[PDB]
């Protein structure tokens, strides 16, 4: 029942855009189209080295769903040459059937200090993500993260 | 200069009255006494730090849902009375402690449990069946008498003690989140 309640969601579920913007002066640093959500493959990114200047970046994940959720939420585990570096939960709330929402997250970068090159990080990064419906596992994928 | 709400529970005839004028007025039921008891404000020194006790006794207010709902919100923590005479005060001690878990949304609410009027030698409920069920909420036990005053400051202070380590520990995860929120991306 369960099994058969997280395949209809990730069937009607759908990554439109995501986007990330310098959060103080709002200028779009990068964008993607491609469902970097999707589970069987390894997806890559090349974001610009600036991003790791940034004082705080908002990201934008525009969403649509067939399926109701009470407590959609992700959760973020971020490798870095696998051992993970950084562990993220994020919660949208309800979801309207067969809505499309923005879902807007704020990301405040570490003190200068522990902030690490981006020489050291490219093609070294993996996030992994996993969306949840409360306590539901609907999927879990992964992008390789390259700054360029 | 901080006010700990503190709210004596229990069933009647417990001594929930007697506690709390003991508490108050160091003095046993002796006098008559026409005030009407809700709530009293006491400063007290608990280990090196003068602070401000509301306490508020049940007996009254209990019979009232609007008012029940009030004290089990304000409240930060909680005596839970019964008497060792009376198995049936004991027996309702979960209803109490579900209530208040319940009405705060929460799984770590400070409470104290007490056995009072441990002077009397008809005993029906002991004090390993008492330290049992403290143990299994994992919270501390204390016997008193608010007719001979045994037991009556070490229940109010160790109360005070668990809202103290209750809101130290939320002061702790509040600075360990600022820290561990910042990203490296
Ligand atoms: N022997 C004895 N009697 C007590 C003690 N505490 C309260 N009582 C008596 O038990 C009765 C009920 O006490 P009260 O404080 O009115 O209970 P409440 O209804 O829980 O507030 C009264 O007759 C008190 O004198 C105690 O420690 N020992
Ligand atoms: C500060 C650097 C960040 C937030 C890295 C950007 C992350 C991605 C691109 C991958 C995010 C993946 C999903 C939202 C599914």
């Amino acid at each position: 029942a369960k099994d058969e309640r997280a395949r209809e969601i990730l069937r009607g579920f759908k990554l439109n855009w995501m986007n990330l913007r310098d959060a103080e002066t709002g200028k779009i640093l990068w964008q993607g189209t491609e469902d970097l959500s999707v589970p069987g493959v390894e997806h890559e990114a090349r974001v610009p080295k600036k991003i790791l200047k940034c004082k705080a970046v908002s990201r934008e994940l525009n969403f649509s769903s067939t399926e109701q959720m009470e407590k959609f939420r992700l959760e973020q585990k971020v490798y870095f040459k696998g051992q993970c570096l950084e562990e993220w939960f994020f919660e949208f709330g309800f979801v309207i059937p067969n809505s499309t929402n923005t879902w807007q997250s704020l990301i405040e970068a570490a003190p200068e200090s522990q902030m690490m090159p981006a020489s050291v990080l490219t093609g070294n990064v993996i996030i992994e993500t996993k969306f949840f419906d409360d306590d539901l596992l609907v999927s879990t994928s992964r992008v390789r993260l390259f700054y360029v | 200069g901080t006010e700990y709400k503190l709210v004596v529970v229990g069933a009647g005839g417990v001594g929930k009255s007697a506690l709390t004028i003991q508490l108050i007025q160091n003095h046993f039921v002796d006098e008559y006494d026409p005030t009407i008891e809700d709530s009293y404000r006491k400063q007290v020194v608990i280990d090196g730090e003068t602070c401000l006790l509301d306490i508020l006794d049940t007996a009254g207010q209990e019979e009232y849902s609007a008012m029940r709902d009030q004290y089990m919100r304000t409240g930060e923590g909680f005596l839970c009375v019964f008497a060792i005479n009376n198995t049936k005060s004991f027996e309702d001690i979960h209803h109490y402690r579900e209530q208040i878990k319940r009405v705060k949304d929460s799984e770590d609410v400070p409470m104290v449990l007490v056995g009072n009027k441990c002077d009397l030698p008809s005993r029906t409920v002991d004090t390993k069946q008492a330290q049992d069920l403290a143990r299994s909420y994992g919270i501390p036990f204390i016997e008193t008498s608010a007719k001979t005053r045994q037991g009556v400051d070490d229940a109010f202070y160790t109360l005070v003690r668990e809202i103290r380590k209750h809101k130290e520990k939320m002061s702790k995860d509040g600075k360990k989140k600022k820290k561990k929120s910042k990203t490296k991306c």
